[PDB]
RNA sequence: CCCACCCAUACCCCGCCCUCAGGGUAGAAACGAUGCCCUGAGGAGUAGGCGGCCGUGGAGGUCAGUGACGAAGCCUAGGGC
RNA sequence: CGGGACCGAGGACCGCGCUCUGCAAGGAUGCUGGCGUAAUGGUCACCAGCGACCCGUCUUGAAACACGGACCAAGGAGUCAA
RNA sequence: GAGACCGAUAGCGCACAAGUAGAGUGAUCGAAAGAUGAAAAGCACUUUGAAAAGAGGGUUAAAUAGCACGUGAAAUUGUUGAAAGGGAAGCGCUUGUGACCAGACUUGCGCCCGGCGGAUCAUCCGGUGUUCUCACCGGUGCACUCCGCCGGGCUCAGGCCAG
């Protein structure tokens, strides 16, 4: 049971990777390259009004 | 900025959802990929200017990327359906691919794909019957 | 159930089976090979003679360090024996097949043993006691027997070749 | 059989970066094109130092840059294929134009507060494609715990 | 092979069997060839031997590569600063042993000859004067060049 | 259709490389295993023994992965898979996967017949 | 002593494979640039060192994947790479 | 000036040249016949000519000796932590 | 309550009437062993046998699932078919014979005539979209212009072995 199960990651690297994934989510070629059906999406990034 | 077609190619050159890798070659399922080959020349979703041809009920249907609407996928494609003579379709596709500098390197591939689709839309011929050969197959 | 000889149709043939039969597999194989391909009545008479020690079954494969007899000269061998128990079991199976043929309506006197096959059954596991407090197997080797009785019963030539043959046909 | 007393030697130098950074790959492509299509040995040295690893790219401080900026180098563009770090011991940062792989936040802020310019290597390749009027600097390679323990 | 004849053969660029080279006669080269006499056969070649060797099996060393001598442009690019701009210039330099014999002979890649037609003598590894093939056979090397080329 | 023009297909060796003593032992599969004993005749390459595979047996780069018709096999599972060979009917031949049902096989065969694409196993499940 | 002839994985010429080395390839009609094109040399191997690929159980993503009109497994003097 | 064998790599043009309407000059074309199928090719079984010790393992420098192996299926041995 | 654990030689010794059966004076030691089928629908009735069972004939979607029961490998064995064998077989290279096979091919493309069926031929006008000069759509063709089909002829390219 004392195998090393958990990996400690720097919080700066976690925040870097989260920002990189957020930036990649605004690129529509990468959305299609990840297998998403976004051909009918009017705009990327898709923003919906908070009243809905 | 931080995003370019070169960057998208460096990101998705090893793996993407369109990739079909086998022993005898690597193919692409991309709709904007002429000849369905995994390369920077033919990666339509990577390239800013890109062309793609799909079959229609009669004729071809050609989609092209609009550079001013890259972030608007619903209005990112300029679509023309060619339902006319094959020569007129080839002329219009070649003009669309070469006259204004919109991927003149894809002109031959686009004309070839249009010709292949229009030839596949023709009726097939009946095959000659299989002839039994030898002794065990014949008897 | 499936027989090994699947080519034989069941319309004009009669079959018989016996399984887990506590008789010697080697002796039964020799007896079945002795009566293979024979007429039914000839096989029955020969097996009765084997029981009566009047005719002998030749021992061909399972014959190591057996005895020699004068009754093997009809078979061209010297080693032959009289497996009475195997003869009795095969007589029972042959009479069952004859009854099957009579039920089917075939001609009994025009039947030959087209197929007969003896296979090893799962072995009977007894134990025997030896010296120095040892125990060894004392197994029996039984057999499955099955049998079926049936009624006894110029292209792509060359132009030169064609011209030669036409000229020889004319001449 | 051919008598080969001497042995043909495979290359003992990096021909490609081991890093998987896509932006570094783009920089390597750009400077491969420059080193193939130009006379300048500056582009070849910069492509080499882009191939190099991190222990082979020690950091360069603003105080080291200010030391090398003396004696007629006050107008040369400083090129460092490494990380540029800030030095607290340098109280007055002079005005300088530095191109680097990356800057620390304090070094970039102090350069821009002194009034100089910070550039990336692609901006450097755009503005000085032949490396004209440039001061090429390296950090202390042997200033490491391992090298001291060698 | 002992280390000293091995080193002399490596310096004479005779690193394979049936390799041939041109040597200018000095004492400094003559002593080397006399030491490696138990492995080589050498002699005085005529103009026909020189021109057949250069025309048929002529290869130049260009940037460390073995290039066939099929055009005079290669000779002009590689030996033009010494006045050798053609294959006849190269043949004349080698045959007459001119002032640029070192450069011409080093530009010539070592000749890779075939085995002789008609074979060697019955006992090949003896000296020429004793009925073998080794050593200095003087003008008789031309028949060996005809057989091996 | 007919394949693209190519150089003649040369196989330097058509026989397989059989494992040593796999002929004499049933527990040894015939698939190649390199002998590692120091006194092995095959590993030491005595004459009259089994040959050992090497890169000198490699096939011509222009005709590698070519079937005798000159095509390269591409495994297909459906109609969208076989439509990827629209531009490669002179170089690639479709090959239906073994676990594809008969109805989908008829659909793939019909689509490949329309596209002019050779199917290597078109007679299956008929 | 002389002439002719036999043949080694040795030598010569040609093809093909791999390795190494040297070049070219963007005001891109442009490329699995981790590609392609051109040229040359080399090829045995125990201990030992290094690189790349094949296969098995399971996990995330993906192929709008295969499947009772038959998945997995098994047998096969049947074929392809 | 003849006689024979083996080979035909490349794939628009560019070059060096010549005997210069063209060419044997930076790698084969032209003409013709039979057949269009098991004919070529391939797999398996067997005969024939030549070739060919039974594998690890151990020892030292090496052999020999020695030790393990009737056969088949499934496990089965450089892992984890500091 | 869960798991990037194991999937009946694994995982606890134990998925089963398992700390059971069994061994030992005793302290103690200590297994093997899961799966028919959706449903027993687990074969009526006839016939041969002393019986076990066999054969017909039903049941099932399947008995090639018969309480030896899902799938059913190998060692090893029986039958049938083919073959070899004068004190070993087995293997490598290369033919040959016999047996058995995978490919390839069946025609494509381009012209010149003749006969049909149609006007998504060129130009012009309007609308729309775009790469801003290119297209599509709607009216215009009135058949020496485009697109399909069928008969003939010609050229070229097509498979195997060869001179």
């Amino acid at each position: 049971i004392w195998r090393k199960w958990h990996v400690k990651i720097n919080q700066g690297q976690k925040r870097f990777a989260t920002a990189s994934a957020l930036a990649a989510s605004a690129v529509a070629p990468l959305l299609m390259a990840r297998g998403h059906q976004v051909s009918t999406v009017p705009e990327v990034p898709l923003v919906v009004d908070s009243a809905a | 900025s931080n995003v370019s077609a070169d960057l998208i190619w460096e990101v998705s050159r090893n793996y993407n959802s369109f990739l079909v890798k086998q022993r005898t070659g690597t193919f692409s399922r991309d709709a904007l990929n002429l000849t369905n080959q995994h390369s920077r020349k033919h990666a339509g979703f990577v390239n800013d200017k890109a062309l793609g041809i799909v079959p229609a009920e009669k004729g071809v249907k050609v989609i092209a990327k609009k550079v001013k609407a890259a972030n608007k996928p619903a209005s990112s494609l300029y679509t023309v359906t060619y339902k006319s003579t094959a020569r007129k379709a080839y002329k219009a596709i070649a003009s669309q691919a070469a006259k204004h500098g919109y991927r003149a390197d894809l002109r031959q591939a686009a004309v070839a794909r249009a010709s292949a689709i229009l030839r596949s839309q023709r009726p097939v011929k009946p095959e000659p019957p299989k002839k039994l050969r030898g002794a065990a197959a014949r008897r | 159930v499936r027989y090994a000889a699947t080519e034989i149709a069941p319309t004009k043939s009669a079959r018989a089976r016996g399984s887990y039969l506590r008789v010697s597999f080697k002796n039964t194989r020799e007896t079945a090979q002795a009566i293979n391909g024979w007429k039914l009545q000839r096989a029955l008479t020969f097996l009765q003679n084997v029981i009566d020690k009047k005719e002998a079954v030749p021992m061909r494969r399972y014959a190591g360090s057996t005895g020699r007899t004068a009754q093997g000269k009809q078979w061209g061998v010297s080693r032959a024996r009289w497996p009475v128990k195997s003869a009795q079991f095969l007589i029972g199976l042959l009479k069952n097949a004859e009854a099957n043929a009579d039920a089917k309506g075939l001609d009994t006197g025009n039947l030959i043993i087209k197929h007969i096959q003896v296979n090893q059954a799962p072995k009977q596991r007894r134990r025997t006691y030896r010296a120095h407090g040892r125990i060894n197997p004392y197994m029996s080797n039984p057999c499955h027997i099955e049998l079926i009785l049936t009624e006894a019963e110029e292209s792509h030539l060359s132009s030169r070749q064609r011209g030669v043959r036409i000229r020889r046909a004319l001449t | 059989g051919i008598d080969l007393r001497w042995k043909h030697v495979r290359s003992s130098h990096r021909k490609a970066p081991k890093s998987d950074n896509v932006y570094l790959k783009l920089l390597v492509k750009l400077y491969r094109f420059l080193a193939r299509r130009t006379e300048a040995p500056f582009n070849k040295v910069v492509l080499r130092r882009l191939f190099m690893s991190r222990i082979n790219r020690p950091p360069v401080s603003l105080s080291r840059i200010a030391r090398n900026l003396k004696n007629g180098n006050e107008k040369k563009t400083v090129v460092v294929v490494a990380t540029v770090t800030d030095d607290n011991r340098l109280l007055q940062v002079p005005k300088m134009e530095v191109a680097a792989l990356r800057f620390t936040a304090k070094a970039r802020a102090r350069i821009e507060a002194a009034g100089g310019r910070t550039l990336t290597l692609d901006q450097l390749a755009l503005e000085k494609p032949t490396g004209a009027n440039t001061l090429l600097l390296r950090g202390p390679k042997n200033a490491r715990e391992a090298v001291k323990h060698f | 092979i002992p280390p000293k004849p091995r080193k002399i053969l490596q310096l004479l660029r005779l690193r394979q069997i049936n390799n041939g080279v041109f040597v200018k006669v000095t004492k400094a080269t003559a002593e080397m060839i006399k030491i490696v006499e138990p492995w080589v056969a050498y002699g005085y070649p005529n103009l026909k031997s020189v021109r057949e060797l250069i025309y048929k099996r002529g290869y130049g060393k260009v940037n460390g590569q073995r290039i066939p001598l099929t055009d005079n442009a290669i000779i002009e690019e590689n030996l033009g600063k010494y006045g050798i701009i053609c294959i006849e210039d190269l043949i004349h330099e080698i045959f007459t042993v001119g002032p640029n014999f070192k450069q011409a002979a080093n530009f010539l890649w070592p000749f890779k000859l075939s085995n002789p037609n008609g074979g060697f003598r019955p006992r090949k590894f003896k000296h020429f004067i004793e009925g073998g093939d080794l050593g200095n056979r003087e003008e008789h090397i031309n028949a060996l060049i005809r057989a091996m080329n | 259709v007919a394949a693209k023009k190519h150089v003649p297909i040369v196989k330097k060796r058509t026989k397989r490389f059989m494992r040593h003593q796999s002929d004499r032992f049933k527990c040894l599969d015939s698939a190649w295993r390199k002998p590692k004993g120091i006194d092995n005749r095959v590993r030491r390459r005595f004459k009259g023994n089994l040959a050992m595979p090497s890169i000198g047996y490699g096939s011509n780069k222009k005709t590698k992965h070519m079937m005798p018709s000159g095509h390269k096999a591409f495994l297909v599972h459906n109609v969208k898979d076989v439509e990827l060979l629209l531009m490669h009917n002179r170089t690639y031949a479709a090959e239906i996967a073994h676990n594809v049902s008969s109805r989908k096989r008829i659909d793939i065969i019909t689509r490949a017949k329309q596209l002019g694409v050779k199917v290597t196993n078109a007679k299956a499940k008929v």
